[PDB]
């Protein structure tokens, strides 16, 4: 060669795995339309109407899930909006008065009538006021006499969520800053760690519905060729099983009763809004799903499934324990929240050698999303009935580790920590700072053979 | 034909240095105001209610993250002016290729490795690298005085 | 599953000794150890890698399906009885005495 | 005189595109530093209250456009890098003027038209315009680049 | 040897204004990027609580300071840029010395006073003179701008 | 009973606060401008013709 | 130093519920706590 020189270049094609404060884009259509107040999604910007990717030739990036701040990022917003949504609406904190409960006519009293004496808005009237429960939603004291209190009244602080907000799941981008960028993985079947192929670069991801269920996923993502399974190791016992559908199987789902709103005003400017009563017969809320299409889908997991063990037979099963949240498929449908039974989807067999589904729910109003520092918060009921149509786009399984001889390998409903739901959508992205300052030798001197 | 027409941000990750060489304009801007022109030109929707309420979630998220952009991009332009090149893309200097930084030769630097592999390579150098061509601006930097004195 | 072996295990203090254990599928490695009063203590927790409070003398070594903890230089509080845990399972594990 | 004396900001507004192409240095001053200059200033006086019970409601309006008007300035200064000129003022390009956007002739439009009413007359093109130079470069780079390689 | 080593942020406070004209660098470096530099690196430290409970009473002291060291840096840009010399550290003018400024001569100005003593001794008269560079580059703009008519 | 105490909540303003109209200046930022209509009689609406920054 | 600094006082309170006024008793230092009238048993 000749004499080289270190030449110094800006605006050179280099990054470096990071993380930093990302920022959300809205939607035209959601936007546009009031809905009142809904989650924090009247803050952010609006996505560009050009989805605007370049694909980048000749990489392979690494790509892992597990490991993916966007999803201690995401949960720490999702968090931070509700918290502070909340922060102005009407406070529960004096309703914390015995209840004088009678039942009224899954027959032990889930629907309950209850009285109570309140301070209205004004400290010179002590109105004895009636008003309804659901029997989750309410605790009774010493000897069950005709007396009850609410939940957590006396360990928490109960927040009435204002009917004007609304806990639609407006579907959401990730924006990247300047100086960073988001990468893809384009690929059809990803395991969720390792080297992608198919990479680019995009400015936000794709819409993402932060819908929070906790056993099965809700319209999400499809798979693109075939179901997949993924997990951080299938030995850890200790960690969720995701699975993501081809097919989404449709779920119906419905509170068949037709109630009427009672504002009983604590004041001074604040209602307690509740159930006067009930229009029509009392019946019980549920989910209707194909038994054909579901155990269909059960075909697709299991030869999936029998991938990451070994072709052994499998075995589904009901979730081992812990609150109503894990134990059932919780979710909202229509601003109300669900808690189905989901003994019937996992209670079968899968090995080698008509009608439908109907899951029993019950609705809970006073919740604890994220299980909070005694803060719990309750929604006001929805006026008449409401029926809703989700989409199961995925599920999350959790593995019993003590092989047995019979066994052979069970799995039941996961969903403790939510950081899942995140990943399960999130997995396709990754983070990386740009760094466009780039030294290198090529022969030139900075011309100063003469001054 | 190929480096009068059109490629996209970040195209040439996986190109040889040589072939990066071109497209830098590409990845030379919206550094910054790759977020400005968007943030500025997309906010302005008919909504009319740009930080209401005062300051929010979204508040500090964007501010603390656009106010990081443009130190960060300033930091880069900063390295451009105490090095004395803010021709930027591309500028000589007087400080040598170092063999200790890589022995391997010109043919092969530019046509084989691509710009992140090569700057992994080169990466444990560059601290020093970098101190090198400030020592290079200040001794030019003294020898511009000293003549400025006599004439 | 795991088979840790040899199970006599009683020596000198001027003295080296060396416990094996063995597995059919791959997995993440550890030790412990038990005492008068005491319950197992922590000594390994990938496989090369110690615990707080262990000195050079414990040596693990082996990339392969044998894997071994060696504890050269024993001393009075080295009795007791030790186990090697993979995952959920466990070593069948030794107890060396006085 | 004219030139050598005093005018004031946008005071040639309403002036010929030639007028105008003395009186820069009075609109290129101050898009930055025209307030931090007065802001530093006069917030010094003797109050000694400056972001009192922390920040308050003036105190974002200030901040969400003092970070504003940085990166706003920052974008035209990317465009001077970007197009190879932050000589700034006037820069010349290899850019020929393609006269689909302005048939017109020299004369009359130094002349006669000012700048406000000029750049409306050729708002529409300007994204063309402005991406030429952009690839004006790039050709640039690369033949600088081409030649760096052989000597 | 002396030039060509290692001084220290400052160093030259006491030294003479023809001594610190070889450590510009060193204080014409960290202006800004002295703390983003170190911000970025020290902050990315193992804590994940980066901005948790939002923002703070820390929270605003860095922002309302972050976002000043900028635009006073881009202050002094901005001079250098209306100047028409942003090669920085050291750059000639046609505006000639005042000697109502200072009547002293050269020999002792470069090597008995210090910056620090010598922006004292003028302090009164930079506004006057900074105006001076200013008229003295649009003279040029409209100079330059004549000539770009006719040819 | 008072004329909204039970349907709205009322806030005793501190008397050491002030509501003396004290006057205002709307200074604008960098890179933007506010502009004046400098004419005796403007109609409020239309085209202006001494006009200044 | 013995006139009183460690004291043994009662008082009712409601509790997290406001059916419940819960005669409880509690320690206060003489300085953290000042009397009222002529000195009953009240502070
Ligand atoms: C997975 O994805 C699926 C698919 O997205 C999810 O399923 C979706 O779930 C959402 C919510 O969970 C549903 O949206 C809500 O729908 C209800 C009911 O729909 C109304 O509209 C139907 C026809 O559509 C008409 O309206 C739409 C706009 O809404 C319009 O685009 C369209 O062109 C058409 O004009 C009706 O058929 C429907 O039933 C009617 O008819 C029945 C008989 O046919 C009768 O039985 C019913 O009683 C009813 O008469 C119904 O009218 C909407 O109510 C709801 O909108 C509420 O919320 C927004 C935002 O706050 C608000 O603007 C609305 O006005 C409304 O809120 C007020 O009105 C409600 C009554 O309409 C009332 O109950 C509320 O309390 C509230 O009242 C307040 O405001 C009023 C004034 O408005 C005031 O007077 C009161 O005092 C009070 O302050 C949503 O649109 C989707 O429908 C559903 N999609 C499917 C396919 O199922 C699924 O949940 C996802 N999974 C998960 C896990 O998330
Ligand atoms: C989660 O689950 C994970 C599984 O899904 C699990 O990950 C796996 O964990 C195991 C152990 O922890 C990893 O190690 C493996 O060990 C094999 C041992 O085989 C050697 O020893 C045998 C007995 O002594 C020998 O029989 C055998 O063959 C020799 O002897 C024969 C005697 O007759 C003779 O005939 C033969 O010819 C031969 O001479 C062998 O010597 C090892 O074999 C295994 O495969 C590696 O080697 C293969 C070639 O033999 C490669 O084809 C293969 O790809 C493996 O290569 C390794 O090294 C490559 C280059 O560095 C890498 O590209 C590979 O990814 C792999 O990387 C390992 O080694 C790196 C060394 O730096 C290390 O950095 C990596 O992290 C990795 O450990 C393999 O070494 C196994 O690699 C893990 N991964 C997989 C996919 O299995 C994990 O532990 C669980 N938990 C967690 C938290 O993740
Ligand atoms: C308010 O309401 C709450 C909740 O409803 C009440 O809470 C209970 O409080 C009492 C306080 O004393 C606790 O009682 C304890 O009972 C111990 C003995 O219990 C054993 O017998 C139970 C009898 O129930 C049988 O009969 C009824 C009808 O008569 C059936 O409905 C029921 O299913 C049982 O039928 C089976 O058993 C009979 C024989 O008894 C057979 O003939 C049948 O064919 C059926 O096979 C029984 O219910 C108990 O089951 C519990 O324990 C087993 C493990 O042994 C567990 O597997 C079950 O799931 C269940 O938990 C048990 O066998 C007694 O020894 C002790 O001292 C104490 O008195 C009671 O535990 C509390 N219950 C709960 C759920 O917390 C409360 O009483 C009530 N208060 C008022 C004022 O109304
Ligand atoms: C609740 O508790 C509070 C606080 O403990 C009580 O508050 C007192 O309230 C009464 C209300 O009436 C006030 O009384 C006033 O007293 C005026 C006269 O006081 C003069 O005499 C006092 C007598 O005390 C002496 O005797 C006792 C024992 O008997 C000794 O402990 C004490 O030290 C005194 O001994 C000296 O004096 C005697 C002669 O009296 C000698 O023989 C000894 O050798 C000692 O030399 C005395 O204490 C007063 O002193 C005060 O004033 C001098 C200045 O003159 C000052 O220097 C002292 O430091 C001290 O402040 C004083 O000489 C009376 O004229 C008036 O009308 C009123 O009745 C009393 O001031 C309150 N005390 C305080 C501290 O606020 C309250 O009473 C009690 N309530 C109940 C219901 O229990
Ligand atoms: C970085 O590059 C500089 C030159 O740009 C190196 O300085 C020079 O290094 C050589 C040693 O390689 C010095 O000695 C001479 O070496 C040759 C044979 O290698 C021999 O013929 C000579 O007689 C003499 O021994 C040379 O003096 C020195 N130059 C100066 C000005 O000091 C430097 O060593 C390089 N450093 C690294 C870390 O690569
Ligand atoms: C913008 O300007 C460029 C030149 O800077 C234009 O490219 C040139 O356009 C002419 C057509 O006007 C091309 O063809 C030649 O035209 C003349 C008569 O007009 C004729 O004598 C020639 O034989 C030939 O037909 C010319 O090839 C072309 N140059 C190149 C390099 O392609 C361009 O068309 C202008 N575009 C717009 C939108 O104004
Ligand atoms: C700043 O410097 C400028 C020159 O760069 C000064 O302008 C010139 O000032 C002299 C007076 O000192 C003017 O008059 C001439 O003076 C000499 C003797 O001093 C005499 O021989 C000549 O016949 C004539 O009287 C000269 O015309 C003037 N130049 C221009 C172009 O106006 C200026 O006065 C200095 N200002 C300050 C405040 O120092
Ligand atoms: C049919 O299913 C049986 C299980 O019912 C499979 O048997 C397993 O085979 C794997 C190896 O392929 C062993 O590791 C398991 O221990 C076996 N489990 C049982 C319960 O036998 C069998 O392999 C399957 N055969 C085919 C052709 O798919
Ligand atoms: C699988 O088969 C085994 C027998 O091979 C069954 O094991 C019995 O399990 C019960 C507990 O439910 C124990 O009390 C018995 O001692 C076990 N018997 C034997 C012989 O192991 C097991 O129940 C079978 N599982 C299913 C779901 O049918
Ligand atoms: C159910 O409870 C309600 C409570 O008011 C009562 O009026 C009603 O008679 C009960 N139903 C029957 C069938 O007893
Ligand atoms: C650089 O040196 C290493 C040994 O340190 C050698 O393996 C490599 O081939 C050398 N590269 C060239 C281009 O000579
Ligand atoms: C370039 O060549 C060197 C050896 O000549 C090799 O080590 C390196 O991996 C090559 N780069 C690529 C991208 O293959
Ligand atoms: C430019 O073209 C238009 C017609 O498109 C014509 O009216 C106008 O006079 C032309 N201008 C000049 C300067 O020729
Ligand atoms: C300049 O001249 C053109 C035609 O030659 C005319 O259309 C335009 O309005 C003139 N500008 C002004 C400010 O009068
Ligand atoms: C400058 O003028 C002052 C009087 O105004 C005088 O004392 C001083 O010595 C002069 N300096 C030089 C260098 O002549
Ligand atoms: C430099 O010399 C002048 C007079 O020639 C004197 O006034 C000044 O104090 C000297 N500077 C120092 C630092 O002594």
């Amino acid at each position: 060669v000749e004499k080289l020189w270190v030449t110094v270049y800006y605006g050179v094609p280099v990054w470096k795995e990071a993380t930093t404060t990302l920022f959300c884009a809205s939607d035209a259509k959601a936007y546009d339309t009031e809905v009142h107040n809904v989650w924090a999604t009247h803050a952010c910007v609006p996505t560009d109407p050009n989805p605007q990717e370049v694909v980048l030739e000749n990489v392979t990036e690494h790509f892992n899930m597990w490991k993916n701040n966007m999803v201690e990022q995401m949960q720490e917003d999702i968090i931070s909006l509700w918290d502070q949504s909340l922060k102005p609406c009407v406070k529960l904190t004096p309703l914390c008065v015995t209840l004088n409960c009678k039942d009224v006519n899954m027959e032990r009293g889930e629907i309950k009538n209850c009285s109570f004496n309140i301070t209205t808005s004004i400290r010179d009237k002590v109105q004895k006021e009636y008003a309804l429960f659901y029997k989750l939603d309410v605790v009774p004291i010493d000897n069950n006499n005709t007396s009850y209190r609410l939940i957590s009244c006396d360990t928490s602080v109960i927040t009435q969520a204002c009917p004007k907000i609304s806990f639609e799941p407006i579907p959401i981008h990730y924006c990247a800053p300047a100086g960073f960028a988001i990468l893809k993985c384009n690929d059809k079947t990803f395991n969720g760690k390792g080297p992608c192929k198919n990479v680019s670069t995009v400015q936000c991801t794709h819409g993402i519905r932060p819908v929070v269920s906790t056993q099965l996923l809700l319209n999400g993502s499809l798979a693109e060729e075939e179901v997949v399974i993924r997990s951080d190791n299938f030995t850890n016992n200790a960690k969720t099983i995701i699975v993501q559908l081809k097919e989404s199987v449709e779920i119906n789902c419905t509170r068949p009763n037709n109630n009427t709103r009672k504002s009983i005003h604590i004041g001074p400017g604040r209602a307690f809004y509740t159930t006067g009563e009930i229009i029509g017969d009392i019946r019980q809320a549920h989910c209707n799903i194909s038994r054909a299409k579901w155990n269909d889908t059960l075909k697709q997991i299991v030869i999936k499934l029998r991938e990451q063990f070994e072709n052994k037979t499998i075995v589904f099963n009901h979730s081992s324990g812990g609150d109503p949240e894990i134990v059932m498929h919780s979710f909202n449908c229509g601003g109300e929240f669900f808690y189905c039974n989901s003994t019937q989807l996992f209670n079968s067999t899968w090995n080698n050698n008509g009608n439908t589904i109907t899951l029993p729910c019950r609705i809970k109003q006073i919740i604890n999303m994220w299980q909070e520092i005694g803060k719990a918060m309750y929604a006001p009921p929805i006026r008449g009935q409401i029926r809703c149509s989700s989409n199961i786009t995925g599920l999350l399984l959790t593995r019993d580790g003590c092989i047995n001889e019979n066994g052979t390998e069970i799995f039941r409903p996961g969903g403790g920590d939510m950081r899942d739901n995140w990943r399960s959508e999130l997995y396709k992205y990754k983070v990386v700072k740009i760094e466009p300052l780039g030294v290198a030798p090529t022969k030139c001197k900075r011309r100063v053979v003469g001054r | 034909g190929i480096g009068a027409v059109f490629l996209g941000f970040l195209g040439a990750a996986g190109s040889t240095m040589g072939a990066a060489s071109m497209t830098l304009t590409v990845q030379a801007r919206l550094l910054l105001s790759g977020i400005v022109q968007q943030q500025n030109n997309l906010l302005r929707a008919p909504e009319a209610q740009e930080r209401m309420l005062q300051l929010t979630v979204w508040g500090i998220k964007q501010l603390q993250a656009r106010v990081l952009a443009v130190e960060r991009y300033l930091g880069d332009q900063q390295l451009l002016g105490i090095w004395g090149c803010s021709g930027k893309l591309i500028c000589c200097t007087a400080v040598p290729w170092n063999a200790s930084w890589s022995n391997k030769s010109l043919d092969r630097i530019w046509n084989n490795m691509t710009w992140m592999e090569w700057e992994r390579e080169i990466d444990n150098y560059t601290s020093e690298i970098y101190t090198l061509i400030e020592e290079s601006q200040n001794q030019q930097e003294k020898n511009e005085q000293e003549l400025l004195e006599l004439d | 599953v795991l088979t840790q072996s040899p199970g006599t295990l009683s020596l000198s203090p001027g003295e080296t000794a060396i416990i094996s254990c063995r597995t059919s599928q791959y997995g993440s490695l550890a030790w412990y150890q038990q005492r008068p009063g005491q319950a197992p203590r922590l000594v390994i927790y990938s496989g090369s890698t110690r615990a707080a409070g262990i000195p050079d003398r414990f040596s693990g070594s082996r990339w392969g399906p044998d894997y071994n903890l060696t504890i050269s230089n024993l001393e009075s509080g080295d009795f007791g009885v030790y186990y090697c845990q993979q995952y959920e399972f466990f070593g069948q594990g030794t107890k060396v005495q006085v």
